[PDB]
């Protein structure tokens, strides 16, 4: 049977243009859709259906099996809002380990309400516009649709009752196509319970992949002031600048003693010995920075904003917040990936990592502000994307001064 | 002999709307007899059907003489029904670009101006297509008709016809992967490479395939044969171009004339290499309104004149050979203009093109080159489904220095340096640490919001000082002026300390050309220095060099 669904009142279906696809992606999508059509998952549609949602292809990693990904951002925003009868696992973020599981295939075993199907239309375009684009619409619950985990909930709730009752300490959370499973087990039983879980699912009617995370191992990032034996006028100028900035987050910060070191027009490279009034003030200020911020709270009706700064030689810093200067999370990615060759691949990898963390902690994705030209991002993100969801984003074109102060 | 019917598409009016109820216009006795004759055969052919008085919808019908012929033609004005008809999925959004097509030995053109009326219109939607032929003298109830097939002029006819035609051709194309089929309009075009011997066979098989739907296709030699005039181009069996581009010879140019010229040069730029249009589009800075008869700067005539020497003789592009690699070459022209050519074999261009920077006051060559590359990349994906290999005028070393130090993430796909001046280069590099032994200039500006008077100056560690009185100026301006003074009065190496976020935001943006001559002067100064370290400090935090110079310019 089919639980009904409608759009938010005011609102017609999505009419989003399909963006140019490379030849490799088109062949992959043609092959995939051909077999999904055979299987009744999707059906060809006519011109009386004016809706459209973008679609592209992504090879999950270290592999050669393409996935088809539909960008339901617009439909999601546009489809009414599906309360049931979750708010959040405040302890998923606490659990030693967490394994992420692709359970999206389950969705294709529930039919979609015939009156809503038209809204899931998508086009596989042709190179150089030479033949008409192949049009299709979903007949079953589609992956990437927010209605999808919601409607299927009931069915997933009872599909997991056995495992959940026999393992009352394991935390299982579900976001879009993804099942998040967290436990303090030692990292080898943890795997047994997982590869159990899926055998317990793959009985129950590519879920073999795993992405292990360690929330207890994340990796926050306060502000730090340098510890030096000899300070030049420039070191002190940079220090006073950083402290002036931090005083916008922490009220007790004070500079005056450090500022009064730089009395006179001195050469930037001149060494300046610190007064005891200075070295006290610097000390009290270090203390204040070890305390956490004041009045910082999450307000689940508000959007999460994520900012990212390129710190060079492969490092990237970021902050998540809802209110300016009220950081809920800050971090750094002095990882490898991506370069030393490719800036954009690194940025794409960072966005995915931050999104994953945001899902685990608050159960929703943040709106990204990206240090890159819109034209450069749009032309390349899909070539490195590997997640089944897609967050929102906007572009930053003015270099932020606070760049250094977060590294 | 049985024939498969053509399934109809369910059509609806937009929600909340009802059919059209437009009044029929009064016609001349002559036009009515003509319409009656015309409608009579259409009805005999099944295209339309007489309807009762129940139907309350109406659409105006007209009669237009055909280029002064002995014949008449009927025009049903569906503008009003079109506003109330649902939206459809246009699958002829874009036309394919000539540079993307494959070369075909043989290409036949089959007409289907008849198969268009074998396409039925959804039964429940027919009532909305009602129209009325007025009666002679208005003495009898006008003849009422409604359509049974896709009406010419109705919003959905194109989409429904094209999709119906595609659905029929779908199995033929698939089964015959050695031919290409394109449904532009009412004539069907089929190309191929196989010897004309068997290419004629394929055509006969297609006509046979179309007979399954009782669509006949009319067994003559269509008037259309290579070359074809299509979408502003000339398509030939092995080559393509634009059509004829002719630049008027004029003693007077008015906003329109220049807009018309820019249009031709833009359209021509896809195959004619080198085309420039900056000095022209610059003369149309921004108004709506023809005409004005604006004059041509000594650059417009020089830049345009160079155009004529490009379009002097015909230039043709080749077609795409999938088995061969695509290569894109870019050259800087200056004034923020760039030109590129895409080819697979040396000197044999598939297509060419230009790029122009967007609105902005500060920019640099590297950023412009990058934008050009992204544009070419996108266009390439659309036309060939792949990214070309790039040949660019910039040294690998320059590019590396640039992207590793730029605050934004950036990327260019697989490319190679091509040594053809003018090369793109980095004009100056700020230093990462303060310079030892170099004089430290603490700069500042200030201006009175009201009087607009300000001061710009600096003080250094060596006691050097300066404060200059300024008129007609803003805070942001004064702060840029102070930096300029420090640059002017310092040696080849220098440390500059400012408190202006605005000035830093501009130099951190790393421009090599600007719309503000102030910034241009500064740029010119940076270029002449050996080493420059720009430092920033917060205003009013009790700092030397800064607290002093601030007092000197505040007044
Ligand atoms: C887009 C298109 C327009 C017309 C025609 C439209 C009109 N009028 C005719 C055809 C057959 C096609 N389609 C394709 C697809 C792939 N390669 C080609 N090659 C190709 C086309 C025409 C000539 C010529 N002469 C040579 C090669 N054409
Ligand atoms: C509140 C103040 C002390 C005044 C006076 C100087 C002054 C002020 C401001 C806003 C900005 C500057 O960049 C600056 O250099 C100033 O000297 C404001
Ligand atoms: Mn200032
Ligand atoms: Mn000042």
């Amino acid at each position: 049977e089919t639980v009904p669904v409608k759009l938010k009142p005011g609102m017609d279906g999505p009419k989003v243009k399909q963006w140019p696809l490379t030849e490799e992606k088109i062949k992959a999508l043609v092959e995939i859709c051909t077999e999904m059509e055979k299987e009744g998952k999707i059906s060809k549609i006519g011109p009386e259906n004016p809706y459209n949602t973008p679609v592209f292809a992504i090879k999950k990693k270290d592999s050669t099996k393409w996935r088809k990904l539909v960008d339901f951002r617009e439909l999601n925003k546009r489809t009414q809002d599906f309360w049931e009868v979750i708010p959040h696992p405040a302890g998923l973020k606490k659990k030693k380990s967490v394994t992420v599981l692709d359970v999206g295939d389950a969705y294709f075993s529930v039919p979609l309400d015939e009156d809503f199907r038209k809204y899931t239309a998508f086009t596989i375009p042709s190179i150089n516009n030479e033949t008409p684009g192949i049009r299709y619409q979903y007949n079953v619950l589609p992956q990437g649709w927010k209605g999808s985990p919601a409607i299927f909930q009931s069915s997933m709730t009872k599909i997991l009752e056995p495992f959940k009752k026999q393992n009352p300490d394991i935390v299982i959370y579900q976001y879009m196509d993804d099942l998040y499973v967290g436990s303090d087990l030692e990292i080898g039983q943890h795997r047994t319970k997982i590869e159990e879980l899926r055998q317990h699912l793959l009985r129950w009617g590519f879920l073999w992949m795993g992405y292990e995370l360690h929330p207890d191992k994340w990796t926050v990032q306060p502000i730090v002031l340098p510890e030096k034996d000899s300070w030049t006028v420039n070191d002190i100028q940079k220090l006073v600048g950083k402290l002036n900035w931090a005083s916008q987050i922490y009220p007790g910060i004070k500079v005056r003693q450090l500022s009064k070191l730089l009395r006179g027009t001195k050469a930037l490279t001149e060494v300046i010995p610190l007064t005891e009034e200075a070295e006290l003030e610097l000390a009290e200020n270090r203390e204040i920075l070890k305390e956490p911020v004041h009045g910082v709270y999450y307000d689940p009706s508000k959007d999460l904003i994520a900012e990212i700064q390129k710190q060079g030689q492969g490092q990237w810093t970021y902050q998540i917040y809802q209110e300016p200067f009220k950081n809920l999370k800050t971090g750094k990615y002095a990882r490898m990936r991506g370069a030393h060759t490719n800036d954009v691949k690194q940025l794409t990898e960072a966005v995915q990592k931050i999104t994953t963390e945001s899902i685990v902690i608050w159960g929703k994705t943040p709106k990204f502000k990206l240090p890159i030209q819109k034209e450069t991002w749009e032309t390349w993100w899909t070539e490195y994307w590997q997640a089944t969801w897609i967050p929102e984003w906007e572009f930053v074109n003015t270099p932020p001064l606070v760049k250094l102060w977060y590294q | 002999v049985p024939i498969s019917p053509i399934e109809t598409v369910p059509v609806k009016l937009k929600p909340g709307m009802d059919g059209p109820k437009v009044k029929q216009w009064p016609l001349t006795e002559e036009k009515i007899k003509a319409l009656v004759e015309i409608c009579t055969e259409m009805e005999k052919e099944g295209k339309i059907s007489k309807i009762g008085p129940e139907n309350p919808y109406n659409t105006p019908v007209f009669a237009i003489k055909k280029k002064d012929s002995t014949k008449w033609r009927k025009l049903v004005d569906f503008r009003e029904l079109n506003k109330r008809t649902q939206d459809f999925w246009e699958v002829q959004l874009g036309i394919p670009h000539p540079a993307g097509l494959k070369k075909k030995k043989s290409v036949t053109v089959l007409d289907v101006g008849d198969a268009y009326f074998s396409v039925p219109l959804d039964e429940d939607f027919r009532k909305y297509t009602a129209f009325t032929i007025p009666s002679i003298n208005n003495e009898t109830p006008g003849i009422r008709y409604q359509y049974n097939v896709l009406p010419q002029g109705w919003k959905g006819s194109p989409a429904i016809f094209q999709s119906s035609m595609t659905k029929i051709l779908e199995p033929f194309a698939a089964q015959n992967p050695d031919i290409v089929i394109y449904q532009y309009m009412d004539d069907l075009y089929v190309g191929s490479d196989l010897e004309i011997g068997q290419h004629r066979t394929k055509i006969e098989e297609l006509r046979q395939h179309l007979l399954r739907w009782g669509l006949t296709t009319p067994d003559k030699k269509h008037q259309k044969e290579p070359p074809f005039l299509w979408m502003g181009y000339e398509l030939h069996p092995d080559k393509w171009t634009v059509q004829p581009i002719v630049l008027p010879e004029k003693d007077s140019w008015t906003v329109n004339d220049i807009q018309k010229l820019v249009g031709k040069l833009n359209w021509a730029s896809q195959i004619y290499p080198g085309i420039k249009v900056r000095q022209l589009s610059k003369l149309l800075r921004g108004t709506k309104a023809l005409t004005e008869v604006i004059p041509l700067t000594e650059e417009a005539e020089l830049e345009l004149a160079e155009n004529r020497e490009i379009l002097k003789e015909p230039v043709h592009g080749v077609y795409y050979d999938p088995s061969k690699d695509l290569i894109a070459e870019i050259q800087k022209q200056g004034q923020g203009q760039w030109t590129y050519q895409i080819y697979q074999e040396p000197f044999k261009n598939l297509k060419t093109g230009k790029y122009a920077r967007m609105r902005g006051a500060h920019t640099n060559d590297v950023k412009q080159l990058t934008e050009a590359v992204q544009k070419i990349t996108t266009e390439s994906i659309v036309i060939w489904g792949k990214t070309p290999k790039f040949k660019l005028p910039i040294q690998k070393e320059t590019w590396e220095t640039w992207w590793t130090e730029y605050w934004q993430a950036t990327w260019i796909p697989e490319w190679e340096f091509v040594n053809t001046p003018p090369l793109v280069k980095l004009w100056y590099q700020l230093e990462k640490e303060p310079i030892v032994g170099a004089e430290t200039f603490y700069v500042d500006g200030a201006a009175n919001r009201e009087t607009k008077l300000g001061k710009a100056g600096y003080v250094t560690n060596k006691g050097r000082q300066k404060v200059v009185p300024l008129t007609n100026t803003t805070n942001q301006k004064t702060e840029l002026q102070a930096i300029y003074l420090a640059l002017q009065d310092s040696g080849l190496e220098v440390n500059i300390v400012t408190d202006s976020q605005y000035a830093l935001g501009i130099i951190q943006a790393q421009p090599d050309k600007s719309e503000s001559e102030l910034v241009n002067q500064i740029i010119e100064q940076l270029i002449k220095k050996e080493k420059v370290y720009l430092a920033w400090v917060p205003a009013h935090k009790g700092i030397g060099g800064n607290e002093q110079v601030d007092k000197l310019v505040s007044a």
